[PDB]
């Protein structure tokens, strides 16, 4: 069982069989000098052991999931509704475009001005903030249900509930990645 | 290209690679490119550190 | 002060004026390519290409653009042989102006960072000396090394998004750009399948990713950074270089074997299609198709196509040339115009004779009639004072069928020598040493060419990688050795 | 070690029994080098002795067949194996060694276990150069015998036909592989064996006039007529005199080397500028890209019958060289020449 | 009259067709 | 002596940051040695079945593929 | 003694004897 | 005020190799240029 | 040590190698490889 | 399927194994007992 | 210790390599006088050149079926 986890977090479980959140030592080696007008040029030494990102981890599995979270409740439902693959999706919209049997006014060259306008930009204004619980939370609009007055810090587990549906739909997005061009 | 056909001709006539004394010139030219690259570097692999690395050992 | 082999050397301290240093190589490589790619298209004789194409030209970046999908011109022509109705902007024109201004901005780029070379980013902090980060570096480049192989392997060749390779037939008669399929099974190990390269790229593009995001996070052991002396920018030198030669020798070697990646309707046959019988037993496979079904000799022969001819020739083998016969096919034996029939011999008791094929060893072959056993019954003697088989008392006769000498029956024993004498050549064909002063000895084709300089780059640079690794570990004594270093004998 | 104390593990145990002053130096080279090399010599002697060559060549090559140390060789595989490695467990050999050494598979058994040896050797002399703290000139010197046989026993094969016209490993072999170069490739006439001629047989001169420019102009250090005695290696002064030497030769040849460092860099440098030059030359001809013909004295002498140089009678001595050798030395060709159709001078 | 096979062996000897197969 | 700021030259600046930083040890070169000796035996995969010295049937091994 | 300046020598030595063992014979192999 | 100015230099020893393997390459190369 | 003189080692050792290579020209004039 | 080939050539691969580890263990064995 | 000189010259060298050595010749002269050299490196005894198959020169011409083919060609 591991050591550096378990404790301030939802999936608190040692799963890690390699440890890739592990805090590992750094020592640091000196420049090594390139002056052709010294005689001799050595390679360097250890100058500096430096004592040593979970909260780094933790922010990067959460957007994967809840861009896994949209798209594994978004392909059922456009294979259910309009009828077609969600593989098929891009060959059927770039003739035409349509959203449930609808009818849409735009080419497929405004797709990429608009979401690299729109999907870029909020992209761009996600990572300007600098704190690593506010970056994994944030409050403010998307949080319109308080979930921010509950706590989570002790054994209740208020928190801990996107987190197991974010592992499985990666997991079944993944399941959909070896099912669509194999079988 | 007279010295190639001289060289031609006299393989012929008298088989100057199967003869020994040529072998044993041709061990004195592949042994002389050997010694001449093996006393030659060595001696380059062994210099006193005299000069920079912004000139020339030859200094 | 340095000497002339050492003057690129002040570059070594500082990685702003390696940056321009490289950019200007950069301009350099791309400004001789759409130079070069101007003077192929100006000299190019777009008219035949059934029996005049590319590598018969002495074309040589011209089957580079044309592999990847650039068929077409801005002077109507096309490479399939019809006018292109809507060139594109991706012309060959197009391309070899796309690296001219290429070539220009990376001028005027390797101007900017040698001026502003002394760039706070290549000081790393708290030291304030110059300084790279050469296992990130590594992780950057890496990334988005395989960024374009995924790129190029899913979207370029497999036709997701791009044109598409070129892909022949075996025979190299009906030769496009189309679309490929990946293939993941065995089959896509098999060099000659062009599936298998998109699904390299994919494959590779995927690991190389996977790989270059390794490379960005995980920093190196200190163990394996000084023995592989990672804090000099000479380490990565030496070990590119070994990465290149490599490389090189992987390139000239499936040129000059061929592969999917090197169509033989864009460089030419292989030396080993001549010597295996590749385009013989086809066309013998074709004309016992049609003698088998019922059909006369010269209404067989008819039926095979003239670029198939065409390649059963020793004139378009690359390795019949010299080093120094330069230039085109096209200037050694003369344009081919017309294939001129299938020279069919046959003696004076009614049986078939088969004229010896000369090796590819050999400038000169003596010409050899052999039976359908494979005993000789005829031949142009060198001694003629007391001759057993000569073609005069064997009394051997030549008949074509096809070509332009169809039906037509020789039996002179001055033109059936001549015949006989173009016949181990291969098919026999009609050329003209008038329209570029033909020298009459043949040339390799930029198959052969390609694969000469790209083994005697890959074996000048095993030498770099030689001295360069040297540089490296020996880096402390490269100036000479200490006073007091007789501590290591007994 | 390290100068940061980590606490060795099992590479440091095995770092120090390697790199171990001892009788024959081992060291981290000594895992490739030395079973490689014993290979290769133990393939070459075992080959040579017992290995016949009557089925890849129809011509006998050991001592147990009737050779002596000239004609005895290791004999390259059949025209038919093209470029099969031919691994004893190989789709060829499969398994059985006494029709692997039939097949000529231990052809490739000393040219590979000899290539890979060759990397050992090298690695050899930049691994003890660093355990001594000197200059790896030693190292980059053997890159042109590494040249000179990569170029050759490899690279020429895979450009040809197959592994049979390689050198096959012997003294006789070589020869005949010397003499298929002039008759089909007019090797002497390419520029890059001309600069190999002048690299090979201009180091022997260097090493001929070094040796005797230092052991006649030595200082008088002993008081006997062996001027060998008069030395210690832990001497700091010159044992000859560098001033006589260059006032000899400036004289003599009128051109001298002031610079001892110089000289023996250039000692260094003729060998190995000349075998890669020639290498180069080697690696044309692998793709047949000879320097065979000079097409402007082939023309005048086609269109006049009275023009003879030394060139066209090389010329005319390579198409007697590829003739009548060509019915046995490619017998996969299965040529057969009538006597009258081979070319001929007069009463020969 | 001929077969393919031996009329590939007369002309060049070293083709695919004769070389592979040809234990018979 | 500063150097020269420039725009890109600090959205670039933590990628050219840790330069002389290293793990302790052997770290992941015993994971290497397991990734070169896999890419050691699959160069030997694709050098024998282009030498025709690894056979599988499924492939041709010869021009003829470009027909299937 | 097993060492490595013994198994130098005799890595070379003992099959040299072995075949020149082997080469004598070689010389009174009539036919 | 680059820090990495450096200085080419080639003696006259140096110019009588470099003009003689010039003009040796182009004795021996240009007959085969010439062809 | 010394036990046997090094020359006399040397002599009757260069002596059977002399001998033996005067086997392997005897060799070369009768049966194999004698060309008769 | 598995042709003999490819049989030989994957137990080349673990007689690769056993020739190259064996010279592994050897000199791992006289680096620590010392024979 | 031991600078091949005290080797040479001691009698302990010469009472094992007075024994090993003529019995390793001997060794090598059975390997060949019992035939057994012509069996293990399948070099053709000079009887055993020309079968009454063929009076020529073998030759292999046949890549992948050549094991069996030199069996052929050696007449076993
Ligand atoms: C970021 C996630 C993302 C993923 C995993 C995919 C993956 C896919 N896209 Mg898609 N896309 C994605 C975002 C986007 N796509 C497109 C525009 C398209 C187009 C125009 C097409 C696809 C197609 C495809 C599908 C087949 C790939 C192919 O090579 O078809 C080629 C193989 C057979 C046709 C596949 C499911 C293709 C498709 O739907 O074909 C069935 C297709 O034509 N995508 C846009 C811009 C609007 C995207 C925005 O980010
Ligand atoms: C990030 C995830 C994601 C992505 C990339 C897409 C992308 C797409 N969806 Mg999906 N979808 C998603 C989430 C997502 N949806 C979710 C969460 C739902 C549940 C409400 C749906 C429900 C849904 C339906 C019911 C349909 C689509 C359709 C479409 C396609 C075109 C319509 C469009 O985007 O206009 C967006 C315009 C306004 C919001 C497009 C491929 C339509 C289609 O034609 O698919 C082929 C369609 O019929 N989607
Ligand atoms: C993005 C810009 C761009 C584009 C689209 C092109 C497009 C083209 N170029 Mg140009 N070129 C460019 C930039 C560009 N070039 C620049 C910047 C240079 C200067 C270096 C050149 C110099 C150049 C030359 C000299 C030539 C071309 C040629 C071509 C044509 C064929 C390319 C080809 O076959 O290469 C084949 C490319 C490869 C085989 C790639 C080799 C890379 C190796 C395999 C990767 C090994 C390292 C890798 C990191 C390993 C890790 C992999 C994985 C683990 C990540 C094509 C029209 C050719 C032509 O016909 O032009 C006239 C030609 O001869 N280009
Ligand atoms: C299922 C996925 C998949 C598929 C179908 C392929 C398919 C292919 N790969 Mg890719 N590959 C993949 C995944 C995949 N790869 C992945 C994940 C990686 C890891 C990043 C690679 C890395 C890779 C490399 C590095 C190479 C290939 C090559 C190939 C080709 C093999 C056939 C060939 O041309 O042989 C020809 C190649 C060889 C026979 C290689 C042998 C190497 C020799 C020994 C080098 C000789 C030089 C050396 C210094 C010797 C000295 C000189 C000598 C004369 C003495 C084929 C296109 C090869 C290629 O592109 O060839 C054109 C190649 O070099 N692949
Ligand atoms: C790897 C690089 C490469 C390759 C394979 C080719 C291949 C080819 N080129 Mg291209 N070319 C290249 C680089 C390359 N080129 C570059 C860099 C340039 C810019 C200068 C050109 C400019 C160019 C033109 C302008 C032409 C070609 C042509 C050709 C074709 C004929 C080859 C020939 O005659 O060789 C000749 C080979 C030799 C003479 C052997 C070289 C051996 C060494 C290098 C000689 C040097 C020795 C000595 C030091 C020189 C001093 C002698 C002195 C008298 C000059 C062939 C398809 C011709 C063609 O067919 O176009 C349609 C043509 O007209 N090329
Ligand atoms: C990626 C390839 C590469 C790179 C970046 C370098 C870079 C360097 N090398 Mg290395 N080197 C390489 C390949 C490379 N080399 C190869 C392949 C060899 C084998 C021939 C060498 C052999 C070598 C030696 C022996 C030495 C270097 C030295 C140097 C340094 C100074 C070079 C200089 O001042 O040249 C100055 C060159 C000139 C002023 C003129 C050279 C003209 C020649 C004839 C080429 C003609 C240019 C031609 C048009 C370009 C075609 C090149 C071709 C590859 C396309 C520099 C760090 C030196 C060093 O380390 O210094 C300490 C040094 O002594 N290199
Ligand atoms: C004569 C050959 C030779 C020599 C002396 C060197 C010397 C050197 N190389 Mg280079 N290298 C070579 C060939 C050579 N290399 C080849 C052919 C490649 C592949 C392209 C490389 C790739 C390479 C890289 C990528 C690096 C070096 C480095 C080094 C240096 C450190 C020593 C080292 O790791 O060696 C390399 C080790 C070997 C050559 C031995 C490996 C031999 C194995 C055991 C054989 C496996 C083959 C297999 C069993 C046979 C099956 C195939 C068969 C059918 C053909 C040193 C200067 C490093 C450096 O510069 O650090 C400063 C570095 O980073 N080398
Ligand atoms: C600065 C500019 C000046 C620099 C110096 C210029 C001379 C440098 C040395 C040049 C050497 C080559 C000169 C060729 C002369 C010639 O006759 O060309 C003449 C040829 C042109 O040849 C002509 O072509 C015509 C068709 O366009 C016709 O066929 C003509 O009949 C034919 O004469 O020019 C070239 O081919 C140049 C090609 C250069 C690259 C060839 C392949 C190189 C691959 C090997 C690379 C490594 C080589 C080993 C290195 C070690
Ligand atoms: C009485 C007989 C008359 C004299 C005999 C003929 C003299 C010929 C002298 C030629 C000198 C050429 C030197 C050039 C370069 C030069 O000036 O060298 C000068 C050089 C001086 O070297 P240093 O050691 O003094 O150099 C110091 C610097 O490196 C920095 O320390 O001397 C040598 O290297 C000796 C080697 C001469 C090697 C001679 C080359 C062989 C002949 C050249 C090819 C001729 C082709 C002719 C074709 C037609
Ligand atoms: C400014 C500018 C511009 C322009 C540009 C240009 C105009 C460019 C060009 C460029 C170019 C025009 C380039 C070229 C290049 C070339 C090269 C670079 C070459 C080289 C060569 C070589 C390298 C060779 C080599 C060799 C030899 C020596 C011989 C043979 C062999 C070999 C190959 C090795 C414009 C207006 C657009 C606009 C923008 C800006
Ligand atoms: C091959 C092979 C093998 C086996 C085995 C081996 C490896 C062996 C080795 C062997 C060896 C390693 C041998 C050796 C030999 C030697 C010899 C054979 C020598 C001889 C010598 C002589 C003959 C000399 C003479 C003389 C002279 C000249 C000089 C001095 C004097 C006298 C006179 C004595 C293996 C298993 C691995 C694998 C497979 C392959």
């Amino acid at each position: 069982r591991p050591e550096w986890l378990d404790g301030s977090l939802p999936g608190d479980r040692g799963f890690d069989p390699l440890g890739l959140s592990k805090p590992s030592e750094f020592v640091v080696i000196g420049v090594d000098e390139n002056d052709q007008n010294a005689a001799k040029n050595n390679k360097g030494s250890v100058e500096a052991i430096v004592q040593a990102g979970l909260a780094r981890f933790r922010e990067c599995e959460l957007i994967h999931g809840r861009w896994a979270m949209l798209a594994c409740l978004g392909a059922l439902v456009a294979e259910a509704t309009t009828g077609v693959s969600w593989v098929e999706a891009g060959k059927v919209e770039l003739d035409g475009a349509s959203y449930a049997g609808l009818s849409l006014p735009f080419s497929i060259t405004q797709l990429i001005w608009i979401e690299v306008i729109l999907v870029g930009g909020a992209e761009f204004y996600r990572n300007s903030e600098t704190n690593p619980e506010k970056r994994c939370y944030p409050g403010g609009v998307f949080d319109p249900l308080k979930l921010a007055s509950e706590d989570e810090e002790r054994a209740f587990r208020l928190k801990t509930a996107e987190i197991k549906h974010a592992r499985l739909a990666m997991v079944s997005f993944f399941g959909y990645g070896v099912q669509a061009l194999s079988t | 290209s007279g010295t190639f056909n001289f060289m031609i001709v006299f393989q012929a006539e008298h088989n100057i690679l199967m003869h020994p004394f040529h072998m044993l010139g041709v061990a004195g030219v592949f042994g002389g490119s050997l010694f001449s690259a093996m006393h030659g570097s060595l001696v380059t692999s062994s210099l006193i550190r005299e000069t920079t690395e912004n000139e020339s050992a030859n200094e | 002060g340095l000497p002339w082999y050492r003057v690129h050397t002040v570059v070594i301290n500082d990685p702003g004026r390696l940056i321009s240093v490289h950019l200007m190589h950069t301009a350099l490589v791309s400004g001789w390519a759409g130079s070069m790619a101007l003077f192929e298209i100006s000299v190019f004789d777009p008219s035949d290409p059934v029996l005049n194409p590319m590598w018969r030209q002495g074309m040589f970046v011209l089957p580079f653009m044309t592999r990847l999908g650039i068929t077409q011109s801005w002077g109507g022509w096309t490479i399939s042989g019809e006018t292109a109705t809507n060139p594109g902007i991706w012309s060959y024109e197009g391309v070899a102006a796309a690296h001219i201004i290429l070539s220009g901005a990376l001028f005027l780029a390797s101007v900017w960072h040698w001026t502003y070379w002394d760039l706070e980013l290549f000081r790393d902090p708290r030291t304030g000396k110059t300084a790279l980060d050469l296992p990130k570096i590594f992780g950057i480049h890496l990334f988005l090394s395989g960024l374009l192989c995924f790129g190029f392997g899913a979207f370029h060749v497999t036709g997701v998004f791009g044109p598409g390779i070129w892909v022949s037939d075996p025979y190299g008669l009906t030769g496009r750009v189309q679309p490929v399929a990946p293939s993941w099974g065995a089959d896509g190990f098999d060099p000659y399948n062009p599936g298998g390269i998109a699904s390299h790229h994919i494959a590779a593009g995927i690991l190389g990713v996977l790989a270059g995001l390794f490379h960005l996070c995980v920093r190196p052991s200190i163990r394996l950074y000084f023995g592989l002396s990672m804090g000099s920018i000479e380490t990565v030198l030496s070990s590119s270089i070994a990465a290149v030669f490599w490389a090189a020798f992987v390139v000239a070697g499936t040129m000059w074997y061929g592969s999917a990646a090197t169509p033989i309707e864009l460089f030419g046959p292989t030396r080993y299609q001549w010597d295996q019988g590749f385009f013989q037993q086809e066309i013998q496979k074709r004309v016992q198709a049609s003698l088998a079904e019922g059909a006369s000799l010269s209404d067989a022969w008819s039926r095979i196509p003239e670029k198939l001819a065409f390649y059963d020739y020793i004139g378009n083998n690359p390795a019949k040339g010299g080093l120094f016969r330069t230039g085109a096919m096209n200037s050694g034996d003369g344009i081919a115009v017309g294939w001129l029939g299938h020279a069919s011999f046959k003696d004076q008791e009614g049986r078939e004779l088969f004229v010896r094929r000369m090796p590819t060893f050999f400038e000169t072959f003596p010409v050899l009639l052999l039976d359908k056993d494979g005993i000789v019954r005829a031949d142009v003697p060198f001694r003629k004072a007391e001759s057993k088989y000569s073609i005069e008392q064997v009394g051997v006769s030549v008949t074509f069928y096809g070509g332009e000498l169809d039906g037509l029956t020789f039996t002179d024993p001055a033109t059936v020598k001549k015949y006989a004498r173009k016949a181990q050549l291969g098919e026999i064909f009609e050329f003209d040493r008038s329209t570029l002063q033909s020298d009459g000895v043949f040339r390799s084709s930029p198959r052969g060419w390609f694969t000469f300089g790209h083994v005697c780059f890959a074996l000048l640079f095993f030498f770099g990688h030689i001295w360069h690794g040297a540089r490296t570990i020996f880096r402390d004594v490269f100036a000479g050795i200490d006073d007091d270093i007789n501590d290591q004998v007994e | 070690i390290g100068t940061y104390q980590e606490k060795r593990t099992w590479f440091d145990d095995a770092d120090d029994w390697l790199r171990q002053d001892r009788f024959v130096f081992v060291g981290w080279s000594g895992l490739l080098l030395f079973p490689c090399a014993y290979f290769a010599l133990g393939g070459w002697l075992t080959g040579t002795t017992f290995v016949t060559s009557w089925y890849t060549h129809g011509l006998a090559t050991s001592y147990l067949e009737g050779c002596n140390f000239l004609t005895a060789a290791v004999s390259t595989p059949a025209n038919s194996m093209a470029h099969s490695l031919l691994f004893v467990w190989g789709p060829e050999a499969q398994g059985d060694f006494t029709r692997w050494c039939q097949l000529g598979g231990l052809w490739a058994f000393v040219a590979l276990h000899g290539a890979f040896g060759l990397i050992g050797f090298m690695l050899r002399q930049f691994e003890i150069a660093r355990s001594v703290n000197l200059r790896p000139y030693n190292a980059i010197a053997f890159s042109a015998p590494i040249a000179v046989f990569v170029s050759v026993f490899l690279i020429y094969p895979l450009g040809q036909s197959g592994w049979f016209f390689a050198p096959s490993f012997g003294v006789a072999a070589i020869f005949r592989f010397i003499l298929f170069f002039q008759g089909f490739h007019n090797w002497t006439l390419n520029p890059f064996h001309m600069m190999g001629v002048a690299g090979v047989l201009g180091a022997a001169l260097l090493c001929a006039i070094h040796g005797a420019t230092v052991e006649n102009t030595l200082f008088e250090d002993g008081d006997g007529a062996n001027t060998f005695r008069a030395f210690n290696p832990t001497q700091a002064e010159e044992t000859y005199s560098m001033v006589t030497a260059n006032r000899f030769w400036s004289q003599i040849f009128g051109v001298a080397f002031s610079n001892k460092r110089w000289l023996h860099f250039f000692m260094l440098l003729v060998p190995v500028t000349g075998l890669w030059m020639s290498a180069i030359g080697v690696v044309g001809l692998a793709l047949n890209l000879r320097a065979y013909d000079f097409v402007s004295q082939e023309i005048r002498a086609a269109e006049d019958p009275e023009f003879e140089t030394f060139y066209t009678k090389n010329i005319l001595l390579n198409e007697g060289i590829r003739a009548w050798m060509a019915a046995q030395d490619q017998p996969h060709e299965r040529l057969v020449f009538p006597e009258e159709v081979l070319p001929r001078g007069n009463a020969l | 009259v001929t077969l393919a096979l031996d009329k590939d062996d007369p002309a060049k000897e070293d083709s695919v067709k004769g070389l592979r197969k040809d234990i018979n | 002596e500063p150097g020269l700021v420039t725009p890109l030259g600090t959205l670039l600046r933590p990628l050219n940051s840790e330069a002389g930083k290293v793990l302790p040890g052997w770290g992941t070169t015993v994971l290497m040695a397991v990734f070169i000796l896999l890419f050691a035996a699959f160069l030997l995969i694709i050098l024998e079945i282009y030498n025709s010295s690894l056979i599988l049937d499924d492939v041709s091994m010869s021009w003829e593929t470009l027909a299937k | 003694i097993f060492t490595v300046r013994w198994l130098a020598i005799h890595g070379i030595a003992v099959p040299t004897i072995f075949f020149l063992g082997a080469i004598t014979a070689m010389q009174f192999i009539q036919r | 005020p680059n820090p990495n100015k450096q200085v080419v230099e080639l003696n006259r020893t140096s110019l009588y190799w470099g003009l003689l393997l010039i003009f040796v390459l182009a004795v021996l190369f240009s007959s085969y240029i010439f062809n | 040590t010394g036990r046997i003189p090094l020359w006399l080692v040397g002599t009757v050792v260069g002596t059977l190698a002399i001998g033996l290579l005067a086997v392997f020209f005897y060799g070369s004039y009768v049966g194999l490889g004698s060309s008769l | 399927a598995v042709t003999p080939s490819l049989k030989n050539f994957l137990g080349s691969l673990i007689a690769g194994a056993t020739v190259l580890g064996g010279i592994a263990l050897a000199i791992t064995a006289v680096s620590k007992f010392d024979k | 210790e031991r600078p091949f000189s005290d080797i040479l010259t001691s009698i302990r060298y010469w009472v094992i390599h007075s024994i090993t050595v003529p019995a390793l010749f001997i060794a090598g002269w059975l390997f060949v006088s019992t035939g057994l050299a012509y069996d293990v490196f399948g070099t053709p005894r000079p009887n055993e050149y020309f079968t009454e198959d063929r009076q020529e020169a073998p030759l292999i011409t046949d890549r992948f079926n050549a094991l069996e083919q030199v069996k052929k060609l050696s007449g076993n």
